[PDB]
């Protein structure tokens, strides 16, 4: 019985094994490709670096316990440190990806909670001081460590979880591609993004395209015991990595 | 009748088109149906 | 500065340097080394720009006189190059002067925008143009001279104009 | 015709649509049917009032700017005295449009503009006078007028239009975008850069669109306001997002209030009606 | 539709197309595809709005 | 009249030009490819770069002076530190790859002299001090920086370009693919370098495959004038790279 | 539709023509190839 809870997925050189999972989705509906002639403008042979990009990275765990407010990773900014992506990332002028984006989170039959699990593109961001104050550089690219929300600051974007970071509200964050871990249910969420952009390729240095937010909608409890403390796992993967133009290495 | 031939010119013509909601609504690699288990 | 008449339109070479800077310019059609030229005047009357451009350089020293010269373009987002290390990682060609007396540099079209500005903006920028010296310029025994280039620029067949507008050069 | 629903009878089946996991991150389009006895009907509905186009193909107030015809003072910039003003071009100056807009991520229409003018004379007037108003655009790299009567006004290749007080002006202007959509948020920077400004205006680079009185002065001072509608037409949208909950700070930039009010009514209890 | 470019690899050739003479005052309709490596692409353009009779009319 | 002296190599987004050159070589009469099926025996998907690896590099010049002994750089060692390509030598297990070689050395008609550039495949070097003295890692792997022979040492190989650098005479040397230049006739030598081992795929950075030898025959020399000084570029270009197994960075 | 019969009185019509630069960017009586020695 080929049941929908077990999946495996196999990516370039690495794997994740899953059992308690629920369906992964394809943002819009739409599965992650290649450039075709028709849309392409930019005048240079391509690079795919293929299966030795094009495979699971993993981010520092963090720690879910009773009064976080939540975490927010950029794309492909999470990843501009790691493996030969990270370094193709900085000297590519331009370039286009889909990504496998797959959150853990382990806990027993006597663990309670719920985190909602969003991929919003293009979330800009507000600032901290809000009036005509921008969030800077520094502040919105911090690589594998994403924004937690729970930190204090003046400088960086307001960290607010009912209001995202924009103004919206987290209850409408649903129309974005989103799936829910409920510990009681499972213990992973798998979304699948394809390019979304205005343009063919794009900087992967200036600009993000998806914003992962992780926010947890039911606090971590337990039937007994003292505050419970569980780690969240990131581990992410390029799809159809796709580079034009070479330059010196960018400086940032 | 089209009175200009710069294409912007044009009112606001068009057709109604069939929804298509399961874009937002099932995003999902394996489909899934009405009265089957979603947790399987 | 103090470069008053023709002198503009030449670029020194000198004998015995390798490995530095011969020139180099902010690729803009708007207001940089290329706004007069006839590109820099059709792209005044334009608001969006696109497609590939076309370098030349022309030497015009002794017929006995030799170099090798590396022209190279620096994509968006890069700064510099302040070392020919840097400029080698661009798109580049090397230049061998001999009887052909013309290469010829078709910048590629990198962006990940479809168009540009013609107006300078940070946002499109095109990245810089440089040249450094590949070899050194070699000139016949016991003599001592600077030599010059000629600077050419054209479009592609693929290049791509929108949007009119008027200049900015009529002052009254 | 599309039927609403279908007649059903009691069911006692293994089969159980009522039942669920939201968890998958999916809605299934389920119906009353599933859940209890129907009788079959038509919805007499097609939709048509809901398409995108309808919903923002409206016409919006989009900028008003505001102009005199006096007699220039020769001690101030012109534009300062209002004897011409430069509006440059958004659709984020008034929030009941920016709005809808901001529903979409990625936008692409053509515009339709429609400028109004009304004149007024809050001084010992003799007489009242019908202006002229002209209207010229300035793209990006295009002279920006400095006299309220210098040579760019000329329009030799800026488009521009002329019209009366009491009258106005409609034309049609083409997606101007660079890129495939315009977009409406951005989530970067102009450039690699630890200080530069951040988000969506960053591409605005639409240029202005500068109004002036074409008339000499005329011995009063009169007040000309001109309001800019803007209407999209052929319309399509990328995308979908969140309305915005929160007022609006600033243009552009999608900040907020330092302590903002809670738009979620209140209730004393949870099972109040 | 016309195209901007067409796929091209790299060369090891005789043929020269980057080396010229602007001294005999023609300027040779050369492409990217003659020095570097390409990817086919569409113009998607046609010139229209650049057309001598919207510059002056 | 399509002369044999005139030649455009175009490869990856770089171009050269030359007017003055000699027939390029392909050594041992077989153009650089693919590894087959057959050959093959690593069970991994492979990455190939592409066009952004397969580009020309150019090393730093050196000054060729009377007296100057001539010059070698390794292979892929030399471009370990240039773009991608050297990025991607350090996260690869294995690899392989082909070269295009050239070199330029540019003078007028008044000046005489010859240079010998030769590729030859595993040059096991002698030690400077004989005996039963390894050449240490620090003196086979100088990157940019190729092994002046005009440079003393005394942990390094040996320098004397008689005996080469392993006690044949340079004499025999042209048994390996080479060309001349003479600046009397040509200013340019290219040399194209199928991959040669005796395994599919190897370390990229534990051991070399090429070395490339630019040694004076004869010296600079003018028909009048002080002693002249002329400068030695050499470009370097990956041919068909093919890369695989995804470690983290090497560290050396 | 044209309402004048006096053809100044024409609206701007016209169609787009394939462009000819080899008049003013290849004027020369010996053909040059790409590619060809220009200096021959
Ligand atoms: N100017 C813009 N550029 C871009 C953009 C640029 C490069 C790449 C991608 C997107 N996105 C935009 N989103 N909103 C923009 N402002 C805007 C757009 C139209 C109009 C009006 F009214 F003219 F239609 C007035 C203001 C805008």
């Amino acid at each position: 019985g080929y049941s929908d809870r077990v999946e495996q997925i196999t990516l370039g050189n690495s794997t994740i094994t899953t059992q308690e999972a629920a369906n992964s989705i394809v943002a819009y509906g739409e599965w992650p490709s290649f450039l075709s002639d028709v849309d392409a403008s930019d005048v240079n042979k391509t690079t795919k670096p293929d299966t030795s990009a094009c495979r699971f990275y993993t981010l520092d765990s963090k720690m879910w316990t009773q009064g976080s407010k939540g975490w927010c990773w950029k794309l492909p900014d999470a990843l501009k440190d790691m493996g030969i992506f990270g370094q193709n990332m900085f000297f590519h002028s331009q370039g286009r990806t889909g990504y496998t984006i797959h959150v853990q989170c382990n806990a027993t039959k006597f663990h309670s909670g719920c985190l909602l699990v969003v991929v919003i593109p293009e979330h800009q961001l507000a600032s901290a001081e809000g009036g005509n104050v921008s969030v800077l550089y520094d502040k919105t690219h911090p690589g594998e460590k994403g924004i937690d929300l729970s930190e204090a600051d003046s400088t960086g974007p307001m960290k607010d979880p009912l209001y995202m970071m924009d103004g919206t509200l987290i209850g409408n964050s649903l129309i974005f591609p989103h799936q829910f871990i409920n510990l009681r249910t499972n213990n992973t969420a798998t979304i699948v993004v394809p390019y979304i952009n205005s343009v063919p390729m794009d900087s992967m240095t200036r600009h993000n395209n998806l914003s992962l937010m992780v926010i947890p909608i039911v606090d971590i409890t337990a039937t007994s015991g003292t505050t419970p403390s569980i780690p969240v796992t990131i581990t992410i993967a390029p799809m159809f990595l796709e580079l034009s133009g070479i330059r010196s290495k960018a400086v940032i | 009748i089209n009175y200009y031939k710069d294409a912007a010119s044009s009112s606001s013509a068009g057709q109604s088109f069939s929804m298509d909601p399961s874009k937002f609504t099932e995003p999902v690699k394996d489909i899934m149906l009405k009265g089957a288990p979603a947790l399987n | 500065t103090n470069t008053t008449g023709l002198g503009m339109y030449r670029i020194p070479l000198v004998q015995n340097m390798q490995g530095e800077q011969v020139f180099g310019f902010r690729l803009y059609l708007g207001d940089g080394v290329l706004k007069t030229t006839l590109l820099g005047e059709l792209c005044q009357y334009f608001t969006h720009w696109a497609g590939s451009l076309r370098l030349s350089f022309m030497y015009t020293g002794p017929a006995l006189s030799s170099a090798k010269l590396l022209i190279a373009y620096t994509p968006p987002g890069a700064q510099g190059p302040t070392k020919r290390k840097e400029a080698m990682l661009g798109t580049h060609v090397v230049w061998d002067i001999g009887l052909q007396s013309t290469v010829v540099l078709n910048i590629p079209w990198t962006s990940g925008v479809q168009y540009r500005y013609t107006d300078p903006d940070t946002y499109t920028s095109a990245g810089f143009v440089s040249c450094w010296y590949q070899t050194s310029l070699v000139l016949p025994p016991q003599t001592q001279q600077t030599v010059y280039m000629l600077g050419f620029i054209s479009a592609c067949p693929d290049f791509k104009l929108r949007l009119m507008k008027d200049t900015q050069s009529i002052h009254q | 015709q599309t039927l609403a629903s279908i007649k059903s009878d009691s069911k006692h089946t293994q089969k159980v649509p009522s039942l669920t996991a939201n968890e998958t991150g999916a809605t299934l389009p389920t119906t009353p049917s599933d859940s209890v006895e129907t009788r079959t009907t038509l919805m007499h509905y097609t939709g048509s009032e809901t398409t995108l186009e309808n919903f923002l193909g409206r016409a919006a107030c989009v900028h008003v700017v505001e102009i005199v015809n006096k007699r220039p003072t020769d001690t101030e910039e012109h534009r300062m005295q209002l004897l011409f003003n430069n509006w440059k071009i958004n659709l984020s100056s008034l929030v009941q449009l920016r709005r809808k807009l901001e529903m979409f991520t990625y936008v692409r229409f053509d515009s339709e503009y429609t400028i109004i003018a009304t004149s007024s004379q809050p001084n010992e007037a003799k007489f009242s006078s019908n202006l002229t108003i002209q209207a010229m655009f300035i793209p990006p790299g295009a002279p920006n007028p400095k006299k309220w009567d210098d040579y760019t006004w000329q329009s030799a290749t800026n488009p521009s239009v002329f019209f009366n007080v009491g009258k106005s002006a409609r034309f049609s202007v083409p997606y101007l975008g660079i890129a495939s959509a315009y977009n409406c948020f951005y989530d970067g920077y102009s450039h690699d850069n630890s200080t530069t400004p951040y988000g969506i205006n960053v591409l605005n680079h639409m240029g202005s669109m500068a109004f002036r009185v074409v008339n000499e002065h005329d011995n009063h001072t009169t007040h000309v306001k001109v309001r800019v509608y803007h209407r999209a037409k052929h319309i399509r949208a990328w995308v979908p997002r969140a309305p915005r909950a929160l007022e609006y700070l600033h243009i552009g930039r999608t900040n907020y209030k330092q302590s903002p009010q809670n738009p979620i009514k209140t209730r004393k209890t949870i099972s109040t009606y």
